[PDB]
RNA sequence: CACAUGUUCC
RNA sequence: ACGAGACUCUGGCAUGCUAACUAGUUACGCGACCCCGGUCGGCGUAACUUCUUAGAGGGACAAGUGGCGUUCAGCCACCCGAGAUUGAGCAAUAACAGGUCUGUGAUGCCCUUAGAUGUCCGGGGCUGCACGCGCGCUACACUGACUGGCUCAGCGUGUGCCUACCCUACGCCGGCAGGCGCGGGUAACCCGUUGAACCCCAUUCGUGAUGGGGAUCGGGGAUUGCAAUUAUUCCCCAUGAACGAGGAAUUCCCAGUAAGUGCGGGUCAUAAGCUUGCGUUGAUUAAGUCCCUGCCCUUUGUACACACCGCCCGU
């Protein structure tokens, strides 16, 4: 029947996007660091607030958290959503291509290529899903 | 003596446990030797932290019975200690090897129950819940208006369930309530 | 008696209220006893907080017909100093500090002065 | 008609009309291949062996 | 397996 | 946004902190008594906060592990642990022709207002009894009754602005109820170390409406009050009835819980079978279900809307 509210949950993100550095695994040293940079009017709710920020700890030293703004993760995030490989995915030097889409091409101005190798008709027109 | 333990004068060992179907529904040895049949309580608190309490405090446990005799246990182990000595001084042997006898040969096994009745069979922990029961309210009628008194009509049943002479109450109860489940079975 | 039960609802916005429940109960228009009910803004009801965040007032006015029930209940701002309202805060409400804006240091130098 | 040794090994559900029943996968001490399900009265751990005066009727998955 | 009915100024 | 949660008071653990000649202990030193030791709420002293008490704090979070779960919300298990759900209070939106005009100097309206439904004095009634019903109490016995002995509590209250009326020790007188003389307590002080029952031990009875039961009723004696006859209560003796485990039916309850057992509070001049709290003895059973009784979501059906206790058809 232990299931905590918003305020135990809204409170303890807070906890987390703002405040990583300043704290560790284990629960009552950062239960005695949360007493220090905010004001929980209670103890037992100041026993409730950073029981979840050690929970949501165990998640993120295990995989990543959808509402968590941690400056650390993002920045790894940043470095492989700004990546580049030195080749690309379109410098290919044998580019198939079908044997009516080399017809299209006849027609308009780029018709004549280079690395443009062509293959073999599929036989038989069998493609869409047996109904029942 | 921080090896064995004397019940009053009554040795721990030698009780073989008949019945491997009630062994871990009977805590009586090694693990669960005390002096009194008397503890603090909180065995009734779980719901299974009644499999290993001793079955010695178990009767003495149901034996508080009937109103004016409730919150009495003080006054119920001075009846089975009294009756202890009743069963050895007609036996000869272990008396708490005739309770043993007793708890094994007064628990029905099958058992009908509203479903039309379904016979079902029971759980070892009912079943001594039920064989428990059973004598102790059969001599509460022995003893009731009668010049045997209840320490006797305690000791006087189980004797007579150790060995299934069907003269006890808690016997005969125990084969019809399995008959009447062998009529619906 | 629809115009001055906001004439007491404004009164306190203007004087920095946190919540009013103005209910104004007895027979309005007829025979039948009816209740007014000018809900605004927040206001608590369950709690030990309601001995001190809120303050009750119930009174009655005389009239040729009838007697009419009014309970004035205002729900008292919170202040640290405690001049408007009581000290303690809200047992919910969990107030953060933000973190102090450190320059992350790269290189080891020493400070010794005296 | 045998006094078999019917071991508990899993609980499925309570059953009954008041849930005064529980159904439990019991399995035999006796030969360990074959094996049925039976409702079973009182409260029920798990290991535990049981008696059965017959061994031919078996309860249905509610 | 059975289990019908209603009194109403407001 | 409210309600739930949070929150409050209490219950449990901290030989750490703070201190107690109206709290207790530890010694030391005599007195008494038995064979250096033993005991004592006998009597003083310096060190202490273990017990006394209550102030701050500290302690528990599904915290750690192991399964299980989107591996999210969470759940089951283990260990360490004084606690791995103490108990209550507070408690919304809307609603009822719920109840109170016998709580009022809270009141609209109405009746009455001197031969008064106002006020006071006397006495009676509210207690009255063919009968049915509700909450209860003591019982129906031998796990008992009866008689000695032994021994354990925790909640409270006490001298009244009026108020002339308190809680009570001790010392006598009397079988008892009760009575008389001193002393203290406006209270952690005196009562009070609150010597409670149940209990425990040991008699006596012996399945008998008996020594279970104490209804009814006669005789005597004291208290309170101006006044007790329709017996205010109370003690003594004698009387000793129904009742032999309670049909149909139905109530309450799952942990110090039910029940047993007493003790204080309220009413109180006289006064608890009621009620409100307290401690004491201490479980059986259960860790489940929607069967019943209802209750909360979702769909669906509705000829219902004072809403199925609805509506309505034919003779």
């Amino acid at each position: 029947g232990r299931v905590r509210t918003k305020t135990v949950k809204k409170a303890a993100r807070v906890i987390i996007e703002k405040y990583y550095t300043r704290l560790g695994n284990d629960f009552h040293t950062n239960k005695r660091v949360c007493e220090e940079i905010a004001i929980i009017p209670s103890k037992k709710l100041r026993n409730k607030i950073a029981g979840y920020v050690t929970h949501l700890m165990k998640r993120i030293q295990r995989g990543p958290v959808r509402g968590i703004s941690i400056k650390l993760q993002e920045e790894e995030r940043e470095r492989r959503d700004n990546y580049v490989p030195e080749v690309s995915a379109l410098d290919q030097e044998i580019i198939e291509v079908d044997p009516d889409t080399k017809e299209m091409l006849k027609l308009l101005d780029f018709g004549s290529l280079s690395n443009l190798q062509v293959t073999q008709p599929t036989v038989g027109m069998n493609f869409k899903t047996p109904r029942g | 003596t921080p090896d064995i333990k004397l019940f009053g004068k009554w040795s721990t060992d030698d009780v073989q446990i008949n019945d491997i179907s009630l062994q871990d529904y009977i805590a009586v040895k090694e693990k669960y030797a005390k002096y009194l049949p008397h503890s603090a309580g909180r065995y009734a608190a779980k719901r299974f932290r009644k499999a290993q309490c001793p079955i010695v405090e178990r009767l003495t446990n149901s034996m508080m019975m009937h109103g004016r005799n409730n919150g009495k246990k003080l006054m119920t182990v001075r009846i089975v200690k009294h009756a202890f000595e009743i069963i050895h001084l007609l036996t000869g042997e272990n008396p708490l090897q005739v309770l043993v006898n007793a708890i094994i040969n007064s628990g029905p096994r099958e058992d009908s129950t509203r479903i039309r009745r379904q016979a079902v069979d029971v759980s070892p922990l009912r079943r001594v819940n039920q064989a428990i029961w059973l004598l102790c309210t059969g001599a509460r009628e022995a003893a009731f208006r009668n010049i045997k008194t209840i320490a006797e009509c305690l000791a006087d049943e189980l004797i007579n369930a150790a060995k299934g002479s069907s003269n006890s109450y808690a016997i005969k109860k125990k084969d019809e309530l399995e008959r009447v489940a062998k009529s619906n079975r | 008696v629809r115009r001055a039960c906001y004439g007491v609802l404004r009164f306190i916005m203007e004087s920095g209220a946190k919540g009013c429940e103005v209910v104004v109960s007895g027979k309005l228009r007829g025979q039948r006893a009816k209740s007014m009910k000018f809900v605004d803004g927040l206001m608590i009801h369950s709690g030990d907080p309601v001995n001190y965040y809120v303050d009750t007032a119930v009174r009655h006015v005389l009239l040729r017909q009838g007697v009419l029930g009014i309970k004035v209940k205002i729900m008292l701002p919170w202040d640290p100093s405690g001049k408007i309202g009581p000290k303690k805060p809200l047992p919910d409400h969990v107030s953060i500090v933000e973190p102090k804006d450190e320059i992350l240091p790269t290189t080891p130098i020493s400070e010794q002065k005296g | 008609q045998p006094i078999k040794l019917a071991r508990v090994t899993k609980v499925l559900g309570r059953t009954g009309s008041q849930g005064q029943c529980t159904q439990v996968r019991v399995e035999f001490m006796d030969d360990t291949s074959r094996s049925i399900i039976r409702n079973v009265k009182g409260p029920v751990r798990e290991g535990d062996v049981l008696t059965l005066l017959e061994s031919e009727r078996e309860a249905r998955r509610l």
